């Protein structure tokens, strides 16, 4: 323009360039974004329920492999037969069996105690992690309502209970609802009111990093902003063992021992899963907890294989090779491989050579080969969010753990190039300099695999830091029946008496922001984290001393109700304002709209007690032309003091001169009005 | 983000110093070239001035209406840009805002309400209008500054009522007239905040 | 000389449906780089000045991709793919081959499109009071009518009326003006307008 | 070996005789029938397609959510080709009753 | 020399324009390229085949 | 979608003409200053020069080595860059590749291995390299021009083999020494293409 | 006067690791707008040379992602946080503050990165029949040698030219050929290396 001869073009090459980098940013947001695993659920074989009972199982190597249901009326004497073709007997004499399955809470869940006899154990075993999953990432699992927030679960169909055409008594119109796999995803949405993509894929043993997969491709691009992505395989029928053992293809003692040389072929298991994810800078933008961010994903049919269960070799070097160059990494950054490990002496060999193709290619330091499996079993579908949360924990633990029944590593693989260390002993794997990632991988009967790429969450330096000791907050316990909130005073006791010290404000925010305002209500508000274990015992009993204990039906609507005279005190708040702001404040915006109506202001009234109010002009109660406008702002401050604690009235009524204050808070009558 | 957040509006009377800065937040102040233009009320926007980047001279190109009387600076390490409004004019009350741009206005900032009026802060003279035989109204004639509100009914009608934005004498006041359309008896109160003279009308033909 | 940029002034549009606001230069503003140095700024009613386009084609970031661009050196045309309730304003169609640029242009003035109204003149006559108070206001409000092109006249002439405008409201879309004829006390002892709502003059008076 | 998702729509329903009873016949193949995992991966299996052969469960919308899940791995490119679609074909009057 | 300016970051400016014309087009086919619909099969109730 | 497609290469000798065709099809040819560049064979790229674009108007900028010698033109309505090379010189045998720009070599040609050599077509002068007593090899000396090809067993033998790229000496003439790494009796075969002259030869300590 | 900008003339990488390549300019490429003028082109080996960076840090469509740029306008540092067997050639750091600019510079000769091997030196004396041709060619080859800072040298000098491979794929070392093409009498009057393969001179002679 003026000046040489740019001042207005490279105004334009200066927007054309942030535009430009504000459009290849969306390209790398909207196919590479990494998705924050923000919480994990899971009930998996050997009584695991929550993932610090599931790293308490890999960290001391414990199989959780331990012999078939009892309590699920399998016919445990038709199973078994000295011939190993029968036509209903099976071969996995063992195998990772959970006994949550014949155990469901109907009451909580809004279902009758006839819809839920109906509801197929993958369905019950789905809600119950889905509220789990959310009471543990924070999000209130009753805050998502109408909120894009997609269920992926991946389902192997599996049959409950009579068939569709065989109906029972009371189970009749809610046999096909309670076990269509449809209605696995769905009843989530329903009973959690989320408003998202709630597809219920089945991709057989990949099912959960194919939904796992499904979802973060669904948030990648936004069709959801939150998404509940798992799997869950409880097989109520010994159905499938008696197929799969029809094929020859199950191991007559339930392990799956992976990479090992006594692979006898699956190790059937059951269990579930379930991942909390969110695009990281929304879960980071939110204060959601970041576990694992789920760098990228693939998923990958085997093709024209030798048979529909039989695994390709070159099918799993393209899907570890899609996930590795969608995240955008080099098989040399994946520190540790959860692979399948399904235990079969042709799928083992198989896998593992495409582990030294895509992987252990002139690997510098050896890639810790394991599986989830050989702990557990293949818990089939659950297998791969199973995997996603070993190698999450894996992530917040700071150790590789053990590949339990692989020392005699198996004779078939070429474990020469020294590219692959199986985990046969804990390996410790410390945050370094660089990014801790991992892979899963699950490749399925139906020929589908599927490779998700795990990275450890940015370090949060500082985040939610520490402040100061001031007063402290209710302990806010709500459950949906009396008997379940003893439980909550009977495990938050434990989970403090586990983990002593814990500041209690910490205690009282993941408790209050942290769960669902359920009707039987026991909040309370101790002197400390040892004051509030006393009365999380007196709970476990029923026993409310010190508990607010009450019950609701999802009531809130409080009422302020004013009263006129007759409710004052000699010390109306005398600390009250010198313990917080929040009602100092609230007294001074009545006090300066009652100074040009009044002469003695309220400020050295209730700050001084009768014993010392009596030298101030200002006598403890019989001056009404000043403890009157007293009382009026007193009761104004207080009311604005609820309000800035959250509680608002669906009502303001006022008994005479409450009236006042009233339609001072109604907004009718302006504070400096009704102070006059 | 980049944020071009402004500050320093005001009531002045003609003849005065007013300043106004320019926070920006988010990009190299340095790199771009931050100008500030005019929009008188309700009229298009005029481009008062600009400052030229600290590594492109500095030269400030003004306007011709305000050229010898404003005078725009920047700082980088303070990371403000300044439009300093010298010997103001009935002319200056309007709505100025801060471009990230020469010839390529960008952020725009938000809107810093600048007025330069010889008047002083007085209530309503709040006249009724009486139907002819129809809708109901009543004025607001002769009160400053803007803020304003009037409702109907003391905020019960929400339905035909029209608060017709507000319109400046040459003596420096402002004029509302709000009205309702229904046929019948209605009420209006007019609340001057910045003298707090909430004054009631009832009306009849 | 200065380049001299002209548009539709009072382009309707209908949401949902594209619509095409136009610029005309006098000056050729394809400048020897084969870029065109025109810029569309949108002002959304009552906030801050956006910018939609630079350089005659080029969208800024964060605009929705509904503003396309395109144009010659001197015929320029933005075309809304998709018109909602967000990209009603003014359009400023702003060149960039000679700055300084005092002003911004006129400005298209978008509306949300109806069909024709009806202009409901209203003469109301100064309360006595006022006339008691020193002034005369009598008030010829005009009510919901759309398009906004009416003239209002005062006889029996004008020159002291001064003009108060709504922009449009939502569930009828329509406009509002209130023609005040400020004045005098003697003075004191008729309104119509040319709308095209109607077509005859509407002469009622005080 | 080619790019190419098999994206099917189904619904478990009921087929052949329950697994835990088996058959004389289809003993080990009962299970390969009435799975809707494989009813994508058998697809994927007899033509070689090598894209991502995932099966939907949304009951009366599977079809649809399928042709979405392909339409996105087309937007995306996770594979050139799809076949997306849903079946229901109802061996037993199960569902009706 | 190269036209100060005038020819070398209007150079510069075609490119990060028409790079921005094609990171654009890319973001319009991530999310919004229409697919085709190859072929169509069905066995449907009836005769339908 | 945009390309350069070039055209105009060959054989001439130092004092000659020659010229070169930068096909443009996919962008609007007169926007662009379009330059020509040169890859001497191995080394690094030199900029001969480049037009200004018709819109610009400008001038054609020629390097110092070439000022005087060669001169650059274009051609909107038929859309095509010329090189005009005259009074060539041994230093023209390279690789001369146009590019769409003048200060950012944006899109590129293939190039084009003109060639200014003061030889004529002749066949090779096939010597063998005796192992010392090891590797077994055969040089190509004394031919020209390029194409060139040498196998081993004739064809028979690809791991260890080691094509020497071409050798130009100060007579202009080329020289290739393909060599085989393996202990033993071997045969390498060289077809001079232009002239269509293939040597055969069987070498031994 | 002109700008001169070095770079690590020759820079190894390994597939899979991320390198940095770095241009050092003796003037400020960093000019008024606050966008540094320095370009990096890729000449892949044997190929039209590539765009891959513009004004510094920008990259040119159709450039991967791993290529990306950091650094000022003096001391730039093109970032390759992946090396496939595409991210090898040339790497030119060429500059846009001046331009007359008559070289892209020596450029980055990158290389496959292996270990360092030892050259196998073979004096191979010319067949005698070349003797009888007019000519003789002792031939000293260097096989199977990496990284490629090896000279050879004539000694019992100057009439040496020059032949080498660029990086193979299977074993990823150099070859290469210097040969004496030289006279019918000289002959009746030895070839050694300096490679970093071996440290001490390996003279052998025909
Ligand atoms: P046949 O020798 O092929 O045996 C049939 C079985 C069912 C054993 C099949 O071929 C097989 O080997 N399945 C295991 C391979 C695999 O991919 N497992 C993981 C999917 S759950």
């Amino acid at each position: 323009m003026a000046s040489t001869d740019s001042e207005k073009v490279a105004e334009y090459l200066r927007r054309a360039t942030l535009d430009l980098r504000a459009a290849r940013q969306r390209i790398r947001e909207l196919e590479g974004e990494p998705v924050a695993v923000v919480a994990m659920a899971c009930r998996l074989p050997g009584g695991v329920s929550t993932p610090e009972e599931f790293w308490e199982l890999l960290s001391e190597g414990r199989d959780a492999v331990a012999g078939l249901p009892t309590d699920r009326g399998w016919d445990l004497d038709s199973l078994f037969h000295p011939d190993p073709t029968r036509s209903g007997t099976a071969h996995q004499r063992g195998g990772g069996f959970l006994t949550e399955a014949t155990a469901f809470d109907p009451a909580f869940f809004g279902m009758s105690p006839r819809e839920a006899l109906a509801v197929d154990p993958q369905q019950r075993l789905m809600l119950e992690l889905s509220w789990e999953v959310l009471e543990r990432a924070g999000i209130p699992p009753t805050s998502l309502q109408a909120s894009p927030t997609g269920v992926f679960v991946g389902l192997i169909p599996q049959e409950y209970g009579p068939r569709l055409a065989e109906g029972g008594e009371g189970v009749e119109g809610y046999l096909m609802t309670g076990t269509t796999t449809s209605v696995a995803s769905g009843r989530i949405a329903y009973t959690l009111g989320l408003e998202g993509p709630a597809i219920s894929v089945d991709t057989a043993c990949s099912s959960s990093l194919v939904a796992v997969h499904l979802a973060c491709q669904s948030l990648r691009r936004g069709e959801s902003s939150l998404a509940m992505a798992g799997g869950v395989t409880v097989m109520p029928t010994p159905g499938m063992l008696v197929d799969f053992s029809r094929m020859n293809s199950l191991a007559p003692d339930g392990r799956c021992k992976a990479f090992s040389a006594g692979a006898n072929g699956f190790g059937m298991a059951e269990g579930a899963g379930m991942l909390l994810l969110e695009r990281l800078s929304d879960a980071r933008r939110n204060g959601h907890p970041v576990l694992a961010v789920l760098r990228g994903t693939a998923v990958n049919s085997d093709g024209a294989s030798n048979g529909l269960s039989a695994p390709n070799g070159r099918a799993q070097v393209r899907v570890i090779q899609q996930a590795l160059a969608e995240s955008g990494l080099g098989p040399a950054d994946i520190d540790a491989v959860e692979a399948h490990g399904t235990g079969t002496r042709l799928g083992d060999p198989i896998e593992a050579r495409a582990l030294f193709e895509a992987y252990g290619r002139d690997r510098e330091q050896p890639l810790h080969l394991g599986s989830v499996k050989s702990n557990l079993g293949h818990t089939q579908a659950a297998a791969g969010v199973a995997g996603v949360i070993k190698m999450v924990l894996a992530m917040r633990a700071g150790t590789l753990p053990r590949t339990l029944h692989a020392s005699e590593r198996s004779k078939e693989i070429d474990w020469s190039s020294g590219a692959i260390s199986l985990l046969d002993e804990p390996e410790p794997w410390p945050a370094g300099a660089r990014p801790r990632r991992a892979g899963v991988s699950s490749f399925g009967i139906s020929g589908t695999n599927a490779h998700a790429i795990i990275e450890e969450a940015p370090q949060v330096v500082e985040g939610e830091r520490v402040e100061a000791g001031d007063v402290v907050a209710p302990w806010v316990l709500s459950a949906s029946s009396a008997e379940g909130l003893r439980a909550q005073a009977a495990r938050l006791a434990a989970h403090l008496r586990e983990h002593p010290g814990q500041d209690p404000r910490d205690i009282a925010y993941s408790l209050a922001t942290g769960r669902a305002a359920l009707p039987h209500r026991a909040a309370f508000a101790p002197v400390d984290e040892s004051a509030a274990l006393r009365v999380l015992d007196g709970l476990a009993t029923g026993n409310a001393d010190g508990a607010a204990v009450g019950t609701s039906r999802a009531q809130q609507r409080a009422v302020f109700v004013f009263p006129g005279q007759g409710w004052q005190w000699a010390g109306m708040a005398v600390d009250l304002l010198d313990t917080s702001p929040v009602f100092a404040a609230a007294l001074r915006e009545c006090a300066d709209a009652l100074e040009p109506h009044l002469d003695f202001e309220v400020i050295p009234f209730l700050r001084a007690e009768a014993a010392r109010r009596e030298q101030d002009a200002a006598l403890s109660t019989e001056r009404v032309d000043v403890v009157q406008p007293v009382m009026f702002a007193v009761m104004v401050s207080l009311a604005s003091m609820w309000r800035a604690h959250g509680v608002e009235p669906a009502a303001v009524i006022g008994h005479s001169q409450g009236e006042i204050a009233a339609a001072c808070v109604a907004g009718a009558l302006s504070l400096d009005d009704a102070a006059r | 983000e980049v944020q071009l957040v402004q500050s320093g509006g005001g009531l002045v009377q003609p003849g005065r110093s007013l300043r106004l800065s320019c926070t920006a937040s988010g990009f190299t102040f340095g790199d771009y070239a931050m100008s500030w233009v005019r929009q008188a009320p309700g009229k298009g926007l005029e481009w008062v001035g600009f400052i030229r980047s600290k590594a492109y001279g500095g030269t400030t190109e003004y306007a011709a209406s305000v050229k010898g009387r404003f005078t725009i600076s920047r700082d980088d390490s303070k990371s403000i840009a300044y439009l300093q409004m010298n010997s103001l004019k009935t002319e200056d009350t309007a709505v100025y805002y801060c471009t990230r741009g020469g010839t390529l206005f960008d952020y725009w900032g938000q809107g810093t309400l600048v007025t330069v009026s010889s008047a002083s802060t007085k209530g309503p003279s709040v006249f009724p209008l009486a139907p002819s035989s129809a809708a109901l109204g009543c004025l607001v004639k002769d009160y400053f500054p803007e803020p304003v509100t009037v409702s109907w009914n003391s905020g019960a009608l929400t339905s035909g009522v029209h608060t017709f934005p507000a319109v400046l004498q040459s003596s420096g006041l402002y004029s509302l007239s709000s009205v309702v359309t229904v046929p019948s008896t209605y009420i209006c109160n007019v609340n001057h905040k910045p003298s707090n003279t909430k004054v009631d009308k009832k009306v009849e033909p | 000389d200065v380049v001299m940029t002209q548009s539709p002034l009072s382009l309707p549009v209908t949401p949902g449906e594209p619509a095409s606001i136009s610029c005309r230069s006098s000056q050729s503003l394809l400048h020897s780089n084969g870029y065109n140095y025109l810029d569309w700024y949108l002002q959304k009613p009552g906030q801050s000045p956006q910018l939609l386009i630079y350089l005659g084609s080029n969208r800024a970031s964060g605009v929705p991709d509904r503003f396309s661009g395109s144009g010659s050196g001197t015929d320029f045309t933005l075309k809304i793919s998709r018109v909602e309730a967000e990209d009603v304003g003014v359009y400023y169609c702003m060149q960039s081959l000679q700055t300084p640029r005092l002003t911004f242009g006129p400005g298209t003035k978008v509306d949300i499109k109806r069909t024709v109204a009806a202009p409901s003149v209203f003469i109301f006559p100064p309360s006595d009071e006022q006339l008691k108070s020193g002034t005369a206001s009598v008030v010829c409000l005009l009510n919901n009518f759309y398009p906004r092109g009416a003239k209002v006249q005062w006889k029996v002439q004008s020159g002291n009326s001064q003009e108060s405008v709504t922009e449009q409201d939502s569930k009828d879309s329509t406009y509002s003006l209130s023609s005040t004829l400020t004045l005098s006390k003697a003075d004191y002892e008729a309104c119509e307008v040319t709308h095209q709502g109607l077509s005859s003059p509407v002469t009622k008076s005080f």
